DNA sequence: GCATGTGTTCTAATTAGAACGCATG
DNA sequence: GCATGTGTTCTAATTAGAACGCATG
C-alpha cells in the first residue's frame, strides 16, 4: 500500500467491534463534525450478523477488533472475540482489486491466554506486537496488536518481556498509547481539525 | 449449483480432510468409483493414521495435526476440489456433562476447519467447482449449533444412519454438496438389521441398536443395558467385526495395529456412517471421473 | 503300503480331531478340494471353538473335552476315515522349565488321543483305508518320546516349518499318513520370508523368525529381544494378521470373539503350520472325494 | 462266556506283570509244582516291550496288572503302570474268533489318586471293586480291581465306607484280599493238587 | 560354544465396566 | 413422559512384559 497525495485522501470509514472508538479516533481527526453516519459503524453483539449485514453497511477502510478492557466483566470466552472478529473480516474485504486501501486492526488488553495467543497469531497470519506505555514512575498502559497497518510493525517499540507483564496484571481498575498506535493512519486518509 | 462438466473435461478429485480418523471420506470415494487425485489427511491419532495407511497403502498423504497446516501448506497441497471433516465432538455432545462448548477445549477445533476452508476456497474469478462438508453431533447446545452455522454461512442438514444402517446415529451435515436435503434411500447391501451385522451362530434381539460411541457401555440397550446378542444360549455384547458390519465399513478394516477391542470401538465410535457418507458423496461422480 | 481307491469309489471323509484347538484340520482339508463329510471336533476352549464355529459356519461338530468321549460315542460318531490331535505341550516342551512329563498334569491327555484311537480302528477283517496322525513338540525328554512312541507302535517324522513357512517351529509327526517321510517341498503360494508376511509399510529386520509361542516374549528375537519389524522409523512387533500369515493361517482367521493381542497369540501360538499340515494330508486327495 | 466241563479244561497261561503271583497261583493250584518252561511270563519293565514280543510268548489265557504295594519302592509315576497294562493288554488279545476263554484283572494297592482311579475306570471300561479283605479283629488287607472275571463283578461283598478307609492308606506308611478273588478262574481251567 | 523354546509366573501398566449426567421430543 | 447420548471418570479386573530355565546340537 503505497502513500496517497493529500488532495486525494478521502475521510475514514471503519467498522468498530466490541469496542466504540468514536471519542478516541474522532480526537486525531479521522471524523468530520457530526449528523454524518459514514465515518464509523459500531456493533457490540455480532452473534447474529451475517456477509449481507457488513456488506450494505458501506464498503469500510478499517476493521477494528479489541478485547474487553481486564475484569470480570466477560460473559464470552477470551476466544469469542477474536473467532468473530475473523468471521467478519472476511465480509468486510473488498474485490481482489484495490479501488483503495484496506486496513484491519485487532487489540488485546491482556485477557488472552498462551493457548489463545498463538491461535491469534495463526488466524491473524502475524505475531503480535507489544504497545508499552511507561515513563518509569508509571507503569500503566500496555496491549498486544495484530494490524497489517505498515508502520504498526515498522519502528522498534520498546522491548519488554512479559514476566514484567503479568506483574502489570493489577486487573483492579489510553489517550498517550492508544492514539500513538493509531497515528500513521491519517497519513491515508483525511486530516480534520 | 455449479455447471454441469462434460466427461472428458473430469479431472480427478483433489481432497482435503481435516480430522480424517479411520480415512471414511477416502473410502467411500473409491467405494463409489472416483478417481482420487489426491487425498491430504490432517489426523494425530496414531492408530487412525495406522488404519489410514495400511488399509489403504499409501494413497493418503498424512499432514500431522491440523493446526500446524499453514497457508502456504494449502496452496502447496492444493488446489483440493474437496474439503471435508468432523472436528472432535467431546466437548460438544450432550453424552458428556462437562462439554466445554466450541469456544474451550476440543470444540475449538472447529475454527480450524473454518480457517483451512477460506484458504482452501477459489479465489473470485475462478468458476470451478468446490465441493466441502462439515459433520458434527446433533446434541450439542443451540448457540454452538447456531455459531457454526454463522462461521460457514449455511444451515445443516440431519442425517441419521438409521436409514441406511442398524444403528441409532443422528448427526448435522453442513456443506454445499449437491442434493444434501434430498430424502436418503437404502441400497440392497445396506445391512439395515442388526442380524445382518452379526457373525454365524449368533441371534440378534433387535432390529436397531443405540447410539454406538467410543466406550463399551453403549452396547448395553436402553435402560435396561441388556446385552444386545445371544449365542449358545448366552448373553453376548457386540464383536468388533460387527462393529464394523453396523457401522458400513468393510470387514476386518480395524483389525491394525494390535488393537484389541477398546482401541477398534473407539476409532468405530467416532467415526462416519460409511451409507450416510456414500449419500452425501454420491452426486459427486457427475463432476470428477471414475474407474 | 495302502490300496489305491478308484476315483468313482471315493466317498467323502470323516474326521475325529481331538484337541482341534482353531480348527487347523478342518481348514487344511476343506483347502485342499477334500470333500468333508463329518468332522468331529474335542476342544475345550470358548474362544477356540468361537473361531472354529464363525470361520466354518457350523460344519464342525464339538462334542468336548475328550476325557467324557465314551466308546458308544466312537461308534455312535463314526465310522472316522482320519483321527487327527495335538496334545497340549505345555508339560512336555522344554520351553516349560517345570514341565511335568507323559504321565502327570497335563502330558497324560496323549493317552486320551491313543485310547480313543484304538477305539475308532477297523476291527479285524476290515480291509476299509483309515489314517491317523499325532503332533507333539521336539523338545520333549527322551523318555516321553520313547513312550509316546511305543504306545503309537510307530516313530515319528520331523517336519519343521521353516521349509515353508517364514518361522522355526519344529515338530515331531506320528502316523500312517501316505509319504510322511518325503522330502518337503516349498509351494508358490508359500510365504517364505518374514517380509512376505507384513501389512503395507512395514520393513522385515529377519528373513526368518524363532519359534513363536503363545506368550510375546517369542516375537522379541535371540539374546538381543530385538524387535523384528521397522514401521516409520520405528521398532515394532508383529501384529495379529502378521502370525496369522506366518502360520499360514487365512488373513483374519483369529478376529472372533473380541480377541485382543494376547487372545490371538495364544491361539496361533499352540496352532499347526498350515502348509506343514496341508504336505501331510496332501496324498489323501487319492483316497476321497473332492470338490 | 459259558461253562467249559472238567475234562476239557486247560491250564492257565497267565502273562504276570510288575508282581510276580507265581506263588498265589500254584498255591491255589492252577500251576503244576513240576512244569518245562512255565506257563507263567513275568516282566517287571515294559518300557521296550513291542506287540511282537508278547504274540512271541505264546498265548495268553489271563493278563495280570498289579501296583507296587505302599512304600518307597514307587520308582514310576502311579499312573505309569495303568497305561502301560493297558498298553499291553491289548498285545494280548487273540484273533476276533475267540477259541478260549480270555480273562484280564488289574489290581491296586491303594496307590492311585482319584484323578488317576477315574482315569483307571475309563480305559478300563469299568468302575472298580474293592475287597474288604478285614475280620472283625483284623482290618489289614485292602485293595481295588478291575477285572472281566464275572465272578469278580458278579456277586456282593461286604460294603466299606471310604472315609474310613482314605486313612487306612497311611495305617500303612494276602489270600483272601486277592487270591479269594482269584479262585473263580479255577473253575474255566485246570486244578492241580 | 552358546543361543534356543506350542510356559509358569509375578509385577507394572493398562483397560474394562458401570456410575454419572440432564435437556429434550 | 421417560429414555437417550461421536464422554469423563474411578476403581477393579485385566493383560503386558520380561525374568526364569537348561539340555542340547
Ligand atoms: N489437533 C488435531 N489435528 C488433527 N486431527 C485431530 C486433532 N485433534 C483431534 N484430531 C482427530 O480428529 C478426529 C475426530 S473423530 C472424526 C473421525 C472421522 N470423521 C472418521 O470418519 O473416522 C479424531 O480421530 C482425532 O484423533
Ligand atoms: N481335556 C481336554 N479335552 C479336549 N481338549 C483339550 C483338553 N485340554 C486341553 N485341550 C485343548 O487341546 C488343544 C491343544 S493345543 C493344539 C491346537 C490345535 N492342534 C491347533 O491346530 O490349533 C488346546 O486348544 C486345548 O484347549
Ligand atoms: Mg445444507
Ligand atoms: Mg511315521
Amino acid at each position: 500500500f503505497e502513500t496517497v497525495p493529500v488532495w486525494r485522501r478521502q475521510p475514514v470509514r471503519v467498522l468498530s467491534l466490541f469496542e466504540d472508538i468514536k471519542k478516541e479516533l474522532t480526537s486525531l481527526g479521522f471524523l468530520e463534525s457530526g449528523s454524518d453516519p459514514g465515518q464509523l459503524k459500531h456493533v457490540v453483539d455480532v452473534t447474529d450478523t451475517v456477509r449481507k449485514d457488513v456488506e450494505e453497511w458501506g464498503p469500510f477502510d478499517l476493521v477494528y477488533g479489541a478485547t474487553p478492557p481486564l475484569g470480570h466483566t466477560c460473559d464470552r470466552p477470551p476466544s469469542w472475540y477474536l473467532f468473530q472478529f475473523h468471521r467478519l473480516l472476511q465480509y468486510a474485504r473488498p474485490k481482489p482489486g484495490s479501488p483503495r486501501p484496506f486496513f484491519w486492526m485487532f487489540v488485546d488488553n491482556l485477557v488472552l491466554n498462551k493457548e489463545d495467543l498463538d491461535v491469534a497469531s495463526r488466524f491473524l497470519e502475524m505475531e503480535p506486537v507489544t504497545i508499552p506505555d511507561v515513563h518509569g514512575g508509571s507503569l500503566q498502559n500496555a496491549v498486544r496488536v495484530w494490524s497489517n497497518i505498515p508502520a504498526i510493525r515498522s519502528r522498534h517499540w520498546a522491548l519488554v518481556s512479559e514476566e514484567e507483564l503479568s506483574l502489570l496484571a493489577q486487573n483492579k481498575q489510553p489517550t498517550k498509547l492508544v492514539k500513538n498506535c493509531f497515528l500513521p493512519l491519517r497519513e491515508y486518509f483525511k486530516y480534520f481539525s | 449449483l455449479y455447471p454441469a462438466i462434460p466427461a472428458a473435461r473430469r479431472r480427478p478429485i483433489r481432497v482435503l480432510s481435516l480430522f480424517d480418523g479411520i480415512a471414511t471420506g477416502y473410502l467411500v470415494l473409491k467405494e463409489l468409483g472416483i478417481k482420487v487425485g489426491k487425498y491430504v489427511a490432517s489426523e494425530v491419532c496414531e492408530e487412525s493414521i495406522a488404519v489410514g495407511t495400511v488399509k489403504h497403502e499409501g494413497n493418503i498423504k498424512y499432514v500431522n495435526d491440523v493446526r500446524n497446516i499453514t497457508k502456504k501448506n494449502i496452496e502447496e497441497w492444493g488446489p483440493f476440489d474437496l474439503v471435508i471433516g468432523g472436528s472432535p465432538c467431546n466437548d460438544l455432545s450432550n453424552v458428556n456433562p462437562a462439554r466445554k462448548g466450541l469456544y474451550e477445549g476440543t470444540g475449538r477445533l472447529f475454527f480450524e476447519f473454518y480457517h483451512l476452508l477460506n484458504y482452501s476456497r477459489p479465489k473470485e474469478g475462478d468458476d470451478r467447482p468446490f465441493f466441502w462438508m462439515f459433520e458434527n453431533v446433533v446434541a450439542m447446545k443451540v448457540g454452538d449449533k447456531r455459531d457454526i452455522s454463522r462461521f460457514l454461512e449455511c444451515n445443516p442438514v440431519m442425517i441419521d444412519a438409521i436409514k441406511v444402517s442398524a444403528a441409532h446415529r443422528a448427526r448435522y451435515f453442513w456443506g454445499n454438496l449437491p442434493g444434501m436435503n434430498r430424502p436418503v434411500i437404502a441400497s440392497k447391501n445396506d445391512k439395515l438389521e442388526l442380524q445382518d451385522c452379526l457373525e454365524y451362530n449368533r441371534i440378534a434381539k433387535l432390529k436397531k441398536v443405540q447410539t454406538i460411541t467410543t466406550k463399551s457401555n453403549s452396547i448395553k440397550q436402553g435402560k435396561n443395558q441388556l446385552f444386545p446378542v445371544v449365542m449358545n444360549g448366552k448373553e453376548d455384547v457386540l464383536w468388533c467385526t460387527e462393529l464394523e458390519r453396523i457401522f458400513g465399513f468393510p470387514v476386518h478394516y480395524t483389525d491394525v495395529s494390535n488393537m484389541g477391542r477398546g482401541a477398534r470401538q473407539k476409532l468405530l465410535g467416532r467415526s462416519w456412517s460409511v451409507p450416510v457418507i456414500r449419500h452425501l458423496f454420491a452426486p459427486l461422480k457427475d463432476y470428477f471421473a471414475c474407474e
